């Protein structure tokens, strides 16, 4: 669990490229990320509590990547929800690849 | 869900994380400034065994013994 | 001789893609080798008496 | 519509320029029906109250008030004129002439920056100020 | 293989340079020197990569050096194309297969002799094959073994990040660095006329620095300590962003303020 | 550790070295140096400032002149040379 | 809210005292070396890593 | 005559030097520069000259004592330290005492402690008059001369040099 | 020791008004002083054989509270062609210099 949480936090921090000019949401997400990194166990307990009980969530902001061929949706999620989703994604992918859930034909594989 | 949560509740324990990090940094600085100090090695082993994992405490105890 | 970039097509067309593709070497190899040699020399007595115990060995005390 | 105040004679203009002492007087010479003037006046109304602290905007009709045509070379379909404490401020837009905008920018932020730079240079004492952008190229790609 | 793509890249490169040129001056700079574009950033240039056929004239490869004995003149070609430094995919894959078979046998023989495959051992096949074998020597190796589904995650990252990712197909940590342009930079410096040949186009000789070995720039310093943090106005931010363009223009003045670049409009500076 | 010996100049030179205190046809010794009315050698910035002040026809202000004079006096005092009070107070 | 009228008063009249904590919050003493430096001659890390 | 005149005028003209400096400032070419020689066994003889020189040792500023109990725990109490600024010419040693409460509850790393030590050294230099202020500083620790150049920016006449021999 | 301060110094408040127009505010300072409650003196420091003012001028006002209020109101006020900055006059004379020297050593 600790390794997956560290990987999720590293992925979340990687998404924040250094521009030195961040809004309140980005700095709050950074604060939550570093707080969870400092104390993995409380963050893991909170994440498991969210997975067990939480079913109503906050508004997800939307924006559009303006590729001139077509617009691409981009979704901004609340940082606590972002951390919970990232840990869940890491755990799900690790367990699925451990059990060989996805057949070989399903790409993009990570080996090529 | 409830059962799992209760277990989580019971699982909740360390103290301050910043104070423990400062104590670990002071123990690492004392080990780097005096590698042949078995009180510094014992304090680093106690700081690594009181919080975190026991494998790092065993590695620090082996480094202090060596 | 203007500063306009002429088309690669036809320019060195079919040129070796690996022509300038030099490969990078692992830097700081000497310091890592010195650290590995120091770690191997510092743990010589621990590796010499790794399997020798105090109770189940006959050449322990000697 | 055109909620921005209008000046109906040269007297209104020449005491409007001298009315403001701590604010930049902006005068749009042109015609309401003129589309370009329509774009600029829409932009100005979009920022009419944003620059109320340090700027004021007045609309002057060329047909109604034609006395400034010769002295200010008002031969374009539309011009924008900046005054402060009875002194004209030239703006170096990169278009060749520094006295008048002579064009309608769709982005209101560009006009806000232009008027802010004009105010900063007028309060400091420089009669000629440099635009914080180059308008020689339309920046279209 | 694609000729239309090569034409598109040369057109886009000519556009990018044009944009820079117009920024430098409204008038079209006939026979603008390419040296300003392709010179690496550390040497004062833009550090722009090339994919088109660019011929550096011999007239731009001459440089002078003054000693107490007198002034001596020296001479030094085509701009290298990045593709030449990019190993083809088929070669990458066959190289990867052979290098990883070699690594398998080396690992099994090291285990036989109770030894750990060394990064130096990996150095023999330094990042050999399409993937970078070097990764076998990264510290997070143990941590990255649980980062399953990372390629699909990187591909889906476009739905969460407002910045477009060009390297969506790979991760630096997991696949390694599949390309190397160090030799590209070296060949760029050589083809542009060497370090001193490039510097002849700059004001380096105007600074009277005895040598260029120990020098260094100050990026984002300015006259006001760069005044980075502030409540500054957007126009002030634009001016601060344009200041490095002022530094670049001052640096490349000796090669762009010449009558060859701009025809006519020879106006002396005031006083 | 070498004292000043009487009737000897090599000992003082050794102490100063240990202390770190040290065509027609011709070879014209073209030496150019910047000096002031006080005779002290001037830094290039100071020489340029003096040249600019003389060329512009206007010198520095009264406050700048006073600051420069105070700095020169401080430098002279420092170059001409609380342990006893600390020993007596302890 | 209308944009406040731009003005340029005296940037600072006195120093020391609290002024220092102010910068400490934003503008504290960073490395201030080898971070805004370019090293004119050689290349750090890879050539075009960026 | 003209040859050496041109040589000397390119080498040491004040106006030309100002032009070069203005060009460098406009180009922001902060060319790297070397530091002063450290206090070795052949450079200490200048430490007893007429110039006031001081050696700053701050290795004993942050010190702690580990009191190990027999049953239950083992505490590590930080004690008060002393930064020693010693003058070899006059024999005056300023022992700036740093209390235990300055590092117990600060929640900061060593980059703030080194900055606080450099600020204390700068305050001790500024508290002394200009006749008593030294012109050469010898740093015993190698990681202390770098903030000392930052903390002594108001006094450029002092030399922050290293030390090869640790006192 | 220029003998020029013997006409306006009457135990009053002297205000140094600088940052004014070099070719303007020749007598506008007198208008400002007349507007000020005291209206005592509004001397302008100018150089002989120059044709323009030297910058800062000395305005002498008898009422000190009125002088302070006027300085608060006229700080940065657009007078002439440039905002005049008003501060306190120094007036460091020989007796003042001697007193400062005496207090410096003690």
């Amino acid at each position: 669990d600790t390794k997956l949480l560290i990987l999720a936090l590293e992925r979340l921090k990687e998404a924040y490229s250094v521009k030195s000019r961040l809004n309140q949401s980005q700095r709050e997400e950074l604060g939550l990320i570093e707080q969870a990194y400092d104390n993995p166990h409380e963050a893991l307990s909170r994440i498991k509590r969210h997975l067990l009980t939480q079913r109503a969530f906050k508004e997800v902001g939307i924006e559009f990547m303006d590729l001139y061929s077509h617009l691409v949706p981009v979704y901004d999620v609340e940082p606590l929800e972002k951390i919970t989703d990232a840990y869940l994604d890491q755990y799900l992918w690790y367990e699925a690849d451990k059990r060989r859930l996805f057949p070989p034909w399903i790409k993009p594989a990570d080996t090529e | 869900p409830k059962g799992y949560l209760t277990d989580l509740n019971s699982m909740i324990p360390g103290g301050d994380i910043n104070d423990i990090k400062k104590a670990r940094l002071l123990l690492k600085s004392v080990r780097e400034t005096n590698p042949h100090h078995p009180p510094a090695w014992i304090a680093s082993a106690r700081l690594e065994e009181v919080t975190g994992k026991l494998q790092v405490a065993r590695n620090l105890i082996m480094k202090g013994t060596e | 001789p203007t500063g306009e970039v002429l088309s690669l097509v036809g320019k060195l067309e079919g040129t070796r893609m690996g022509d300038k593709a030099q490969r990078t070497k692992p830097q700081m190899q000497e310091e890592r080798r010195a650290k590995r040699r120091k770690r191997d020399e510092d743990r010589h007595d621990i590796n010499k008496m790794k399997g020798y115990t105090l109770l189940s060995e006959g050449i322990d005390e000697m | 519509s055109y909620m921005l105040p209008h000046l109906h004679n040269g007297w209104q203009v020449d005491q409007a320029i001298l009315s403001e002492e701590d604010r930049v007087v902006v005068i749009r010479f042109g015609h309401d029906w003129d589309p370009t003037c329509m774009k600029m006046d829409e932009v100005l109304y979009s920022i009419a109250e944003k620059v109320k602290n340090f700027a004021v905007i007045y609309l002057v009709d060329i047909t109604e008030v034609p006395d400034f045509n010769k002295m200010y070379e008002l031969y374009d379909p539309c011009t924008v004129m900046f005054f402060f404490r009875n002194k004209h401020i030239m703006i170096d837009l990169g278009t060749g002439n520094n006295n008048k905008i002579n064009w309608a920018m769709e982005d209101k932020q560009e006009m806000v920056d232009i008027i802010e730079t004009v105010y900063r240079g007028a309060r400091k004492g420089r009669g000629l100020v440099v635009s914080p952008k180059d308008y020689s190229t339309k920046y279209r790609y | 293989n694609t000729q239309e793509l090569l034409d598109l890249l040369v057109k886009c490169e000519n556009k990018i340079q044009t944009r820079i040129k117009i920024g430098l001056n409204s008038k079209m700079p006939s026979r603008f020197p390419p040296v300003v574009f392709y010179t690496p950033k550390e040497l004062g240039g833009l550090g722009m990569l090339s994919m088109g056929h660019v011929l550096i004239p011999q007239s731009d490869l001459r440089w002078s050096k003054q000693t107490d004995v007198g002034i001596t003149h020296f001479r030094s070609q085509l701009i290298p194309n990045l593709y030449r430094y990019i190993q083809p995919w088929e070669s990458e894959f066959i190289d990867s297969q052979r290098v990883w078979a070699e690594y398998a046998l080396k690992r099994q023989e090291a285990i036989a002799q109770n030894r750990r495959l060394t990064l130096e051992d990996l150095e023999d096949s330094w990042d050999r094959g399409i993937p970078r074998i070097n990764t076998l020597f990264q510290k997070d190796r143990h941590t990255l073994a649980y980062d399953k589904g990372w390629r699909v995650r990187t591909d889906f990252k476009q739905y969460q990040v407002l910045k477009q990712n060009p390297f969506w197909w790979t991760h630096q940590r997991h696949d390694g660095k599949l390309w190397n342009l160090n030799n590209y930079r070296t060949d760029m410096i050589q083809a542009l006329g060497g370090v001193e040949g490039i510097l002849e186009h700059t004001l380096f000789k105007g600074t009277y620095f005895p040598t260029w070995e120990g020098l260094f720039w100050e990026k984002a310093s300015g006259f006001e300590e760069s005044m980075k943090w502030k409540k500054l106005t957007n126009a002030q931010r634009s001016g601060l962003n344009q200041i490095p363009n002022r530094r670049f223009t001052l640096w490349w003045s000796p090669t762009i303020n010449r009558a060859n670049v701009y025809v006519g409009f020879q106006v002396q500076l005031d006083l | 550790e070498e004292p000043i010996v009487n009737r000897g100049l090599a000992a003082a030179l050794l102490l100063c070295q240990n202390k770190g205190l040290l065509k027609d046809g011709y070879k014209p010794d073209v030496k150019i140096e910047y000096v002031d009315e006080t005779g002290r050698k001037l830094t290039p910035k100071e020489a340029f400032r003096q040249l600019s002040h003389r060329f512009h026809g206007k010198g520095s202000g009264k406050m700048k002149t006073e600051r420069r004079m105070k700095k020169l006096d401080e430098e002279a005092l420092l170059k001409k040379m609380l342990g006893t009070v600390a020993l007596l107070q302890e | 809210k209308p944009l406040p009228a731009p003005l340029d008063g005296q940037r600072k009249k006195r120093g020391g005292r609290r002024y220092r904590k102010m910068k400490e919050r934003l503008g504290l003493t960073e490395i201030r070396k080898q971070a805004n430096r370019m090293s004119f001659g050689e290349i750090e890390e890879d050539a075009y890593q960026e | 005559l003209i040859q050496q005149a041109m040589a000397k005028i390119m080498k040491a003209n004040p106006a030309l030097y100002v032009l070069r400096e203005r060009i460098r400032k406009g180009l922001q070419l902060y060319s790297s520069e070397p530091t002063e020689p450290y206090l070795s066994s052949q450079n200490y003889g200048e430490l007893f000259s007429n110039q006031i020189i001081w050696f700053v040792d701050d290795t004993n500023v942050y010190r702690v004592t580990i009191h190990k109990t027999f049953e239950g725990n083992l505490t590590t109490k930080p004690i008060n330290g002393a930064i020693f600024i010693f003058n070899p010419r006059t024999g005056q040693l300023f022992l700036k005492i740093i209390h235990t409460s300055v590092w117990a509850g600060q929640k900061r790393l060593g980059q703030l402690a080194k900055w606080k030590t450099a600020e204390e050294v700068a305050a001790l230099i500024r508290s002394l008059p200009v006749e008593e202020q030294p012109k050469q500083i010898i740093v015993t620790r190698k990681g202390m001369l770098d903030p000392l150049e930052v903390h002594l920016l108001d006094f450029p006449n002092i030399v922050i040099k290293g030390s090869e021999l640790q006192l | 020791e220029d003998p020029s301060l013997l006409e306006w110094d009457a135990d009053d408040f002297r205000i140094f008004c600088g940052d004014l127009g070099n070719e303007v505010n020749d007598d506008i300072l007198a208008r400002a002083f007349s507007r000020f409650p005291s209206f005592l003196k509004a001397k302008v420091i100018r150089d002989k054989r120059t044709g323009k003012t030297k910058g800062y001028g000395f305005v002498s006002f008898k009422d000190p509270s009125d002088y302070v209020r006027a300085m608060r109101e006229m700080n940065g006020k657009y007078v002439g062609s440039r905002p005049i900055k008003l501060r306190k006059s120094m007036w460091k004379d020989r007796n003042l210099d001697v007193v400062r020297k005496k207090q410096k050593e003690k």
